[PDB]
């Protein structure tokens, strides 16, 4: 088993603990900790009902929920100082994006036939640009394929690598003459702030993924 | 490419898709209905 | 507060320096009690 | 609670799963191609 | 070998074109939020118009991206 | 009615009592849960009108 | 041609420049001005007809340049010289009123009036 | 290098225990209370109905 | 050889910069559309033809840049 | 060679310039959100999702520029 | 060698340009905060956390750019 | 030496990063002045927020400057 | 040696570009003052301390840039 595999097991066990014994006694009012994952439940309920509302909304709610929760946990766990970055293996995140994009294309073809490509005929316009708006709509349609993945990957990777570069630099900042030990707090404070910011952009990315691939799924489920 | 050109791409991707299927099933069959149980139990008390 | 109520209160205040006419002061002092009328019926004659 | 409740995720999420299998195979061939680079 | 050096340089320069489209995308979406707050109820009609404008603005950036790839990959 | 009044008085759950026990006293719970899962709707109407929704929208 | 009027009496209902305090800041109207509607806020108003200038203290209202270049100013009551210390004492009392509390709005308006007065 | 990250994480946990953990206590408490109060209210309500 | 072909690649890269202007441009027309339409409501049916014209013209400047890029490629 | 490795490093630097347009873009969307919310008050429930959508796409064009930088530099 | 070492320094510099866009970005968010609070007098309880969110996203592009600057300078 | 030339040239290029902060700060102060001129009395809340915004805008510029010094001195 | 002196004078030119941002900035602060005064002249004295503060702060970023310029040119 690889380093990546070992940390995927660790992520799975973290997620298991968040419901298995986060709810003590299966209390009616429920333990205070489960109130957090209740609020998460409600804001993704109202988001994917907000997006892909309709008869099939709750039929895609487990999928949109594990797309929140995977990215939400994996951009907190990966932010631990000595923990192996699964997400810094871009190939899992980019593959998941392509899979969902292809799984939108297949769903679209299945659900809406060969008139699936009428999704890429947007609306009435004067006739010399009716075909044009199909070409540079389809160009944008498989720009949707990679965009969703490349957002999350770039942000998370750049955060960890930035932090490590500054951390190594402040190490060598504190290995020069003793006057640097005095008032060497300003670069340390920058690293503290960067670590604080990285939790934020990880939760922001975890929500933004699951809404954006609700927007693509909105297009696929309901043509226009 | 600090680990972005291994040959272990398929190793990574295999364990990756295994984790997704596990979490999908796990949420859907176990834990999501345990939240929906809280909602419904609360609503049953509300109705009662 | 109502926009015209806002202007009204301001006008009443604005007659305060002072040199002012009785008619101004009379114009700035109300003399009524609005009788709210329910459906026949009538909630209390609150001083307008 | 932690009772296994049936969810119809085996036919709703069929186009997603078809895409997963295709990428799985394609990455096998891609991994073999990248290991010669 | 000048050609190979240039291939990498040329790719970099191509990247510059994209910035304008990024600004453009924001300009359409700014109008969307502004408009919706201005009318209230315009939103259902306006949202398709907006998506069209987004796609078109985006497409200019896509052209720039393609030229980057054309140099880079060859 | 005397007996029921006494039963609510001598055992009033309003904090705890297992929700599993609420399922045990009412399989109506599981009937609704199963029907909701079968329906593919995870909105519970009535829940929202007397318990708020945490939302960021 | 200015039409400046109060229900109490008309004032000008020819006039070259009128300077008005509006929710759109301050508006000055000079000859042809594009036809507008403006909420007049509690105000100090200056009217100049030729170079002769008459100064009005105005309790807010509405202002409307009409499309026939007729500046309808309507307000509840007014001259600046007529308005022009005891009121400052009253306004102090009005600060006291804010402590307890329509009375809240009233006391707030009294503060607005204190500003309007301070302008004098 | 990485010991700098552990110091920052410790600092982060200090800020959390100062700010977030009581804030989240108050948030959690508020919700917990609201739910509990609804429950006990319905129980009270239902005792009334028996008497009615 | 090496230098001239190299120079072609350089020139092509530079040409993308011209496109950026069109990118901002298309958006400005569309922004106006959303603002205008939210302001009037009803103008939209008359305005939508005008909007298409504006889109096309904005795009056209970009097309000139694009074809120069293609020539160099 | 020296020339080729240099050309990669220089080319990467040029690519990084692209991010600026998206950076300003993202702020414009959030500004519109704050502006809208202050104008309406109550619209926010609808408008916040709309803003999140606008954010994502504006961000993505910059990130495309970033990815070219990464590709040249790392590769 | 000398050319490669030079290319590190130059590459960092070029990357530093991009930061300017994020600087403007932050300012736009705060401008909107000021403007909004000035419009409503009272939007602020909602709008202040909303503004901090806007700040964080606009800032982030600059920081990615800054990372590339450091990668080029330091290696 | 080419390395010596490179640090001087590079120092120049890095200085350009400051430009954005210079525009930025002025927009914050402009908005402060516009806001306060509209409200009058908003200033008590708003002036602290304006200084916060100023600091953050300037902070980005300091990163630019720190890179500039890393080139120039280093 | 000639390379060093060349780089110095070229480099001096490059830094000077940064000043443009401040040049727009100063105008923006003064424009705001003029507009504020015209929209309400009574606020003017409250605004006046903030106005001088804003002018200085806008100019200052340009002076940071200018110190780098002089470090290259004279130093």
């Amino acid at each position: 088993l690889t380093t990546f595999s070992l940390y995927t097991i660790i992520v799975l066990l973290v997620i298991t603990s968040l419901y298995t014994l986060t709810n003590n006694n299966n209390k009616i009012i429920g333990s205070r900790w489960l109130i957090s994952q209740e609020a998460i439940y409600d804001t993704i309920m109202n988001m994917t009902k907000g997006q892909i509302g309709g008869k099939n909304w709750g039929l895609y709610f487990p999928m949109i929920f594990t797309l929140f929760m995977f990215i939400f946990i994996a951009n907190l766990i990966s932010m631990i100082p000595y923990s192996f970055a699964l997400s810094a293996h871009l190939v899992f995140i980019i593959s998941l994006s392509i899979v969902i994009w292809l799984g939108n294309t297949i769903l679209g073809l299945y659900k809406h036939g060969w008139v699936f490509f009428s999704l890429f005929v947007p609306a009435g316009t004067p006739l010399p640009l009716v075909p044009l708006l199909v070409i540079i709509e389809t160009l944008s349609y498989f720009a949707r394929a990679i965009s969703l993945g490349l957002r999350l990957g770039s942000n998370i990777l750049a955060g960890h690598l930035l932090m490590v570069i500054l951390a190594g630099l402040t190490f060598n900042f504190m290995l020069i003459n003793l006057f640097t030990l005095v008032f060497g707090f300003v670069p340390l404070a920058m690293i503290l702030a960067i670590m604080m910011l990285e939790f934020a952009i990880g939760i922001i990315q975890g929500y933004v993924w699951a809404i954006l691939t609700a927007s693509y799924l909105k297009d696929a489920v309901y043509l226009h | 490419m600090p680990q972005l050109v291994p040959f272990y791409f398929m190793n990574q991707l295999t364990y990756g898709f295994l984790l997704m299927i596990t979490l999908l099933i796990l949420f859907s069959q176990f834990f999501l209905p345990m939240i929906l149980r809280l909602y419904v139990s609360r609503l049953f008390i509300s109705k009662l | 507060i109502s926009y015209a109520a806002y202007l009204n209160v301001a006008a009443q205040a604005i007659r305060s320096t002072e040199l002012q006419t009785a008619s101004v002061l009379n114009r700035s002092q109300t003399d009524a009690f609005y009788t709210q009328y329910k459906n026949a019926s009538e909630p209390t004659p609150i001083t307008k | 609670m932690l009772k296994r409740f049936p969810t119809p995720i085996l036919k709703v999420y069929w186009p997603f799963f078809v895409a997963g299998a295709a990428v799985y195979y394609g990455m096998s061939k891609a991994a073999d191609l990248s290991s010669n680079t | 070998q000048l050609v190979l050096a240039a291939k990498y340089i040329g790719a970099g320069i191509s990247t510059i074109g994209l910035l304008g489209a990024g600004i453009g995308i924001a300009i359409v979406f700014a109008a969307l939020i502004n408009g919706v707050s201005r009318n209230p109820s315009i939103k259902d009609t306006v949202f398709p118009m907006a998506i069209l404008g987004f796609a078109l603005s985006e497409a200019t950036g896509l052209f720039c991206l393609m030229v980057s790839f054309l140099l880079l990959f060859g | 009615l005397q007996s029921t009044l006494d039963n609510i008085q001598s055992a009033r759950p309003f904090d705890e009592l297992t929700v599993d026990d609420l399922t045990k006293i009412k399989p109506e719970i599981d009937a609704k849960v199963e029907e909701m899962v079968k329906k593919g709707k995870w909105d519970v109407p009535g829940y929202k009108d007397r318990f708020g929704n945490l939302n960021v929208m | 041609k200015l039409q400046f009027a109060l229900p109490h009496e008309t004032l000008y209902s020819e006039v070259t420049q009128v300077n008005l305090p509006a929710k759109s800041g301050r508006i000055g109207v000079l000859a042809n001005h594009v036809p507008t509607v403006e909420q007049l806020l509690p105000g100090v108003v200056e009217v100049m007809e030729g170079s002769n200038s008459k100064k009005f203290f105005i309790s807010g209202g509405f202002a409307t340049v009409q499309p026939d270049s007729q500046l309808c100013v309507t307000a509840i009551e007014a001259p600046l010289e007529s308005f022009s210390e005891n009121i400052k004492n009253l306004l102090a009392e009005a600060k006291k009123n804010v402590s307890s509390s329509r009375e809240a709005a009233e006391a707030a308006i009294q503060v607005e009036v204190l500003e309007n007065l301070q302008s004098v | 290098d990485e010991s700098i990250l552990l110091l920052t994480f410790l600092g982060f946990t200090g800020l959390v225990a100062k700010y977030l953990a009581p804030a989240y206590k108050d948030f959690a408490d508020a919700r917990m209370k609201k739910v509990s109060d609804v429950l006990n209210a319905s129980r009270n309500k239902h005792v009334e109905a028996v008497k009615d």
